[PDB]
């Protein structure tokens, strides 16, 4: 905002494409080029959704969504309503997405900081884009993807999570929730473990470093010291989003017919009955 | 039964969750207020008065004592950065950028500032100094792998500003924060160990240029380097990436910056 | 390369001293464990000061003990010819007592009992290893947090357990050992309670756990970019804030229009990454005992398509 400190660092630079033109703090944000062509390429995706509304029904926040064409309707960007509108929501929300991830980037370089969040972020889309348009497009039926609705878009993870059995029996779930599960163990421990230090009982002194790195020690009979901790943060979450993504991708294709039926490979090899 | 009831269809269940959502969103309310321990209390000069604003949310105090001899910080930023800067207006709507008042790195403004903080070494769980050159510690020994130490660093020009001389270690976390240059002139400065690429030839450091070099603020002190001087080094060197490249803007790509 | 902080440059190792005396009777610390180039290339080589303590080893053997039966449980009967032992390791389960006698502890060898016995000491290990955090916080400063945090977790494991089953009347309801089976377990216990996504709170757990590897992905991402001159080092700045915090702070202040600082980034944390098993906790305690066909009860709210 005008955050006191802030005086100093606020000068120019950066900028992909926005030269110098077109980066001034539109209050506490910053207006770069993506930052417009976000907000664009956004709003845009909002006006399409609120209005593709009004032809369906109930003017309702938890009672919309964006359904994609049929199934067998080919793929080819159909209609307006039976599924295009969705098209045009994707490639307008892809889109927007792809630009907060970039102007990042500018944002981050003109504060010396390091092109690394994006990296990050770009693992996220890496995601969407796996359940919308990789999967989807494998198998042409561009219906196989997902609709854009509150209350619905549970029900298709269920609609699609049973069509293979029991998904927990299905791989990649597994490792990946592991690493979901994972992510809060180090965060929750590394959420006290500052906080504990930087307040310590009663009138006594600020616990510092040697002291988490000894705790630790001291409990687990490991401490990965103070870099090594804040490694984790992305490698522990980010990897559990990548595996995250085989869990889908695959399915479709590399294995048709319910799962419960792959481990059952292990169960027969030769010398094993 | 389908979910037993009190008055009007609210469940115990019901209740429940608009107790939960009654709270929690007190909790995000006190977590942001406890956040803004800092920088909040005074975006506001008296130039002229309030009428505009300076906002307040902002909480009730306590105080970190510091284990060192160091003494008492009350951290809701009573803050004066007594420093200088070299900044003018360049329109009058503050979000528009505000230019240097001539060449950033040699004051520092802009992505390659430093900032005040308590003139001393670094706090080690014991009463001694934490980052320690290496050439004065009982064994540290980087074994038989690419210690630098034998070996020229060379910026984006020319490798004529580079004896390495010996690393610069953070003594309880075993890491090698720091590369030092005895500079063409038997001038040791030293380099934050992130910024420099230690290929096993040569020492590149992708971030300065051959000149620009022989200014990073000296650590006027042989041993104990610091905040001071620590956030100054780094301060420093971080000018290159936006400040360095004459090329004062480009498109980006991959490897390393546009390279030669 | 290295330009991007990930794997660590150089490789600098020195003598290993034992570390903290501060209260902790240091009578019970062993000596040094071997060092680590492996482990050492990601963040810190060492073995470290395990200290084998007083209700320490009451924890482990417990656990120890918790796991022997389950193997001789998972031996006794399955066909012992240690052929088949590592093939069918998955589809092993020793369900607690199929028949309903109550909560009855005489529930006998075959149908049920084993739990009994069983969840007996795991009900201690963890208790006794709670114990741990607190003590050994204790012994310097260490508030208390990172014991208070895990007794959210311990929550959801005895509400999962022992808690709800005290409330049916009935262990039946006890999400049982074995590895492929407390998976399946967790399958029909939403298709017999109604389609679970429909319930309030197993939906603001999910909503909590995925934001956490949001903010550690966050935190930690700012971190390394900001690693360049002291970030890495979190509570010195919480006392003598350098750039590393400020430049930091800029970054959201501008992305997104707000941010922390240090103490306060993990403040939120904490509670974030706390609050996953907490809330998480409270919904699978009010399924089936207050409330059947969960979406009934969403149907009345409003919890539709
Ligand atoms: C949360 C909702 C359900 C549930 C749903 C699921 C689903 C769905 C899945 C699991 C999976 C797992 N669950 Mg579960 N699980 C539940 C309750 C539990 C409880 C308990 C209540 O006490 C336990 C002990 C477990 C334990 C486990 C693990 C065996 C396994 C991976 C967890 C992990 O890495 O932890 C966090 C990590 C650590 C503590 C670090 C160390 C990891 C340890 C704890 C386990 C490693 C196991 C394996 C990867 C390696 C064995 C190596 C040997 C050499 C063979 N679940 C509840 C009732 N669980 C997953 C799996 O893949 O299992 C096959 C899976 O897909
Ligand atoms: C494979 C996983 C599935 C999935 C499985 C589930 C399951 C399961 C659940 C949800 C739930 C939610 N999902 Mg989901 N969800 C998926 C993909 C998405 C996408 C997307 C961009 O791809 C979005 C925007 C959402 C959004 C949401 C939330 C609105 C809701 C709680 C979010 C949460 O996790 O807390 C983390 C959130 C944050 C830290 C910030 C908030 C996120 C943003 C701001 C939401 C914006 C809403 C919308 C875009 C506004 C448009 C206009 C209005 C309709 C008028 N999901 C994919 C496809 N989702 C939960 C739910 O419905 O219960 C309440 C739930 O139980
Ligand atoms: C499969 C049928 C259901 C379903 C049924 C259930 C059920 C049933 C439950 C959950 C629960 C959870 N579900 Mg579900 N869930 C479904 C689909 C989903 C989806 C999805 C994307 O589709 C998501 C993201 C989730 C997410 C979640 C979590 C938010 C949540 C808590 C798990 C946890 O973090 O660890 C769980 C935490 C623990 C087990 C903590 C205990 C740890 C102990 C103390 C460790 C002791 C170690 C021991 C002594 C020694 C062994 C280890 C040694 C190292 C060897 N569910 C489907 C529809 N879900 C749980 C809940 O109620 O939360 C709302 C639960 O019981
Ligand atoms: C319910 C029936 C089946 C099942 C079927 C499936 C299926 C089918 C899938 C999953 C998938 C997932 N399951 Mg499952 N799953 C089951 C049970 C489980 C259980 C459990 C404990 O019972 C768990 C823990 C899980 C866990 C998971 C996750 C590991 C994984 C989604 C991770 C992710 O980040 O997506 C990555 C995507 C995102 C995080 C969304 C990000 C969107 C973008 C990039 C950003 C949006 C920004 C927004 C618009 C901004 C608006 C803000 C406002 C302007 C302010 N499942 C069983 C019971 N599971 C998914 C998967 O394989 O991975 C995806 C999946 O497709
Ligand atoms: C706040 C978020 C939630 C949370 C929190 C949490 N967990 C915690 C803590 C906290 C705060 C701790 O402080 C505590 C801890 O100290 O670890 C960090 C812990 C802990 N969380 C654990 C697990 C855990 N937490 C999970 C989840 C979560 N924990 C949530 C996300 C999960 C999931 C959901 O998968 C698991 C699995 C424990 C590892 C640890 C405390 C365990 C304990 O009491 O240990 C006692 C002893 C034993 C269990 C016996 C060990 C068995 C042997 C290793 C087997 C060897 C057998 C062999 C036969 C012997 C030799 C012969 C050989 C031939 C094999
Ligand atoms: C490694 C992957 C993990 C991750 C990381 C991550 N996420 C990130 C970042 C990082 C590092 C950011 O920097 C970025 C951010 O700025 O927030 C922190 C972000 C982000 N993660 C977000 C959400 C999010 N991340 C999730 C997950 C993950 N993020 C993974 C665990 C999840 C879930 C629950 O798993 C969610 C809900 C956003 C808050 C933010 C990036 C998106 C963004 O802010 O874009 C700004 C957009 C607008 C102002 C509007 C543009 C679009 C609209 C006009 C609508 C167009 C149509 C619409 C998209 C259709 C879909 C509707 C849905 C209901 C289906
Ligand atoms: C900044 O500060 C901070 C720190 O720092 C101060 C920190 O630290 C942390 C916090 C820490 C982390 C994020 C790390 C998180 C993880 C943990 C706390 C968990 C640690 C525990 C485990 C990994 C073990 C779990 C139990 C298991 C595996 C039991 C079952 C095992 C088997 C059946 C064995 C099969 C093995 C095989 C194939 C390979 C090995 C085989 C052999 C040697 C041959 C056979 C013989 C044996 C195995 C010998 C007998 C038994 C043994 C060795 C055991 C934070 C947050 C922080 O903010
Ligand atoms: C150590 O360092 C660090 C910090 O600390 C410096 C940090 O924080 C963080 C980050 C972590 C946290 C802050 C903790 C909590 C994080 C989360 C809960 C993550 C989830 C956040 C999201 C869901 C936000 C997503 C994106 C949004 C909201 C974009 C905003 C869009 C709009 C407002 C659209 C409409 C408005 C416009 C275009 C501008 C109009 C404005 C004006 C005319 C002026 C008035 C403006 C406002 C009131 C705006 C709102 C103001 C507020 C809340 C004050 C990290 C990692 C860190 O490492
Ligand atoms: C010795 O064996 C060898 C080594 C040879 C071979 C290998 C054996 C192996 C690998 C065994 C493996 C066992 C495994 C993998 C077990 C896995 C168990 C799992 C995944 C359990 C999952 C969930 C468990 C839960 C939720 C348990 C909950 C228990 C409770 C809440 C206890 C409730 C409290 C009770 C009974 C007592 C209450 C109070 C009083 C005073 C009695
Ligand atoms: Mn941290």
């Amino acid at each position: 905002a005008l955050l006191s400190f802030e005086r100093k660092y606020r000068v120019p630079g950066g900028t992909l494409v926005g030269g110098n033109l077109f980066d001034f703090w539109v209050g506490p944000f910053y207006v770069g080029f993506f930052g417009v062509a976000t907000f664009f390429f956004a709003a845009l995706g909002i006006i399409l959704i609120a209005w593709s509304a009004v032809l369906q029904g109930t003017w309702n926040p938890q009672l919309i969504s964006v359904y994609p064409p049929a199934l067998e309707y080919g793929l080819g960007g159909a209609p307006l309503a039976k599924g295009g509108l969705w098209q045009i929501i994707t490639i307008c929300a892809t889109g927007a997405f792809v630009s907060w991830a970039l102007r990042e980037v500018e944002i981050c370089r003109k504060l010396g900081i390091g092109y690394h969040i994006p990296f990050a972020f770009a693992f996220a889309i890496l995601a969407y884009l796996t359940l919308v348009l990789f999967r989807p497009v494998m198998m042409g039926a561009w219906g196989y993807a997902f609709p854009y609705g509150i209350w619905t878009h549970l029900d298709w993870v269920s609609n699609t999570g049973y069509t293979y059995g029991n998904f927990h029996y299905n791989p990649a779930h597994m490792i990946a929730i592991s690493f979901f599960f994972t992510n809060a163990l180090a965060l929750a421990l590394h959420g006290a473990l500052v906080l504990s230090a930087a307040n310590p009982e009663k009138g006594k002194e600020m616990r510092t470093p040697d002291h988490e790195d000894t705790f630790f020690r001291d409990l687990v009979g490991y401490s990965i010291g103070t870099l090594g901790i804040h490694r984790l943060g992305l490698l522990l979450s980010l990897s559990a989003v990548f595996f995250s993504a085989l869990c889908m991708i695959i399915t479709g294709t590399i294995w048709f017919d319910q799962w419960v039926d792959w481990w059952q490979w292990w169960v027969k090899l030769p010398w094993w009955a | 039964m389908v979910g037993v009831t009190a008055f009007g269809n609210f469940d115990l269940a019901s209740l429940a969750i608009y107790s939960f959502w009654i709270f929690l969103a007190g909790l995000i309310y006190y977590l942001q207020t406890e956040n803004m321990r800092e920088g909040y209390p005074l975006e506001n000069e008296d130039g002229t008065p309030a009428a505009n604003q300076g906002p307040f949310p902002l909480p009730k105090p306590k105080t970190f004592i510091l284990p060192h001899g160091r003494g008492t910080l009350t951290v809701p930023g009573p803050e004066s950065e007594d420093r200088p800067i070299a900044l003018a207006r360049t329109a009058v709507s503050e979000g528009f950028p505000h230019a240097p008042t001539g060449d950033p790195m040699k004051d520092g403004v802009g992505p390659a500032s430093w900032v005040a903080r308590r003139d001393l070494p670094e706090l080690d769980g014991h009463g001694h100094n934490k980052i320690k050159p290496m050439k004065a510690a009982a064994g540290f020994h980087v074994s038989a792998g690419k210690n630098p130490i034998g070996l020229p660093v060379r910026g984006c020009d020319l490798e004529i500003a580079g004896k390495v001389v010996d690393i610069w270690v953070d003594i309880p976390e075993q890491m090698a924060r720091f590369l030092e240059v005895e500079l063409k002139d038997g001038s040791t400065r030293l380099l934050p160990m992130q910024m420099v690429k230690v290929q096993s030839n040569r020492v590149h450091v992708n971030a300065l240029s051959s000149d620009l070099f022989a200014g990073i603020p000296t650590i006027k002190s042989p041993t104990e380097v610091t905040l001071l001087e620590e956030d100054k080094i780094c301060g420093y060197v971080a000018g290159g990436l936006m400040y360095a490249a004459p090329k004062r803007k480009s498109v980006v790509a991959a490897m390393l910056a546009e390279y030669a | 390369a290295e330009y991007q902080n990930i794997f660590s440059q150089v490789q600098v190792r020195g003598p290993a001293d034992l570390g903290m005396t501060e209260d902790v009777n240091l009578a019970n610390r062993s000596g040094v464990g071997p060092f680590s180039t492996l482990l050492g290339w990601f963040g810190n080589a060492q073995l470290g000061p395990i200290y084998l303590g007083s209700l320490g080893v009451l924890s482990l053997f417990s656990g120890l003990m918790w796991f022997f039966t389950i193997g001789i449980w998972f031996w006794y009967q399955a066909g012992w010819n240690p052929a088949v032992f590592l093939r069918d390791l998955f589809f092993f389960s020793l369900e607690p007592p199929a028949p309903e006698y109550g909560l009855s502890f005489a529930a006998p060898l075959k149908e049920g009992g084993l739990w009994l016995i069983a969840s007996f000491f795991m009900f201690v290990a963890v208790w006794s290893w709670w114990g741990r955090t607190y003590l050994r916080a204790q012994a310097m400063g260490m508030g208390k947090h990172t014991a208070w945090a895990f007794l959210s977790a311990i929550w959801l494991w005895m509400v999962l357990g022992f808690i709800r089953p005290i409330l049916m009347g009935s262990w039946s309801e006890a999400v049982p050992y074995g590895i492929f089976s407390h998976l399946d377990w967790t399958n029909n216990f939403s298709l017999v309670h109604g389609n679970l996504f429909y319930n309030p709170f197993h939906g603001l757990s999910i909503a909590f756990l995925y934001g956490s590897a949001l903010l550690f992905a966050m935190h930690g991402a700012t971190i390394l970019a900001v690693s360049r001159f002291g970030g890495e080092r979190e509570l010195e700045q919480i006392a003598d804030r350098g750039t590393a915090a400020e430049r930091a702070a800029l970054f959201w202040r501008w992305t997104m229009g707000f941010n922390a600082t240090m103490e306060g980034i993990h403040r939120w944390a904490i509670w974030m990454a706390v609050l996953v098993t907490l809330t998480g906790g409270i919904g699978i305690l009010l399924s089936g005992t207050v409330v059947d066909n969960w979406y009934v009860w969403g149907q009345n709210h409003g919890m539709a398509p």
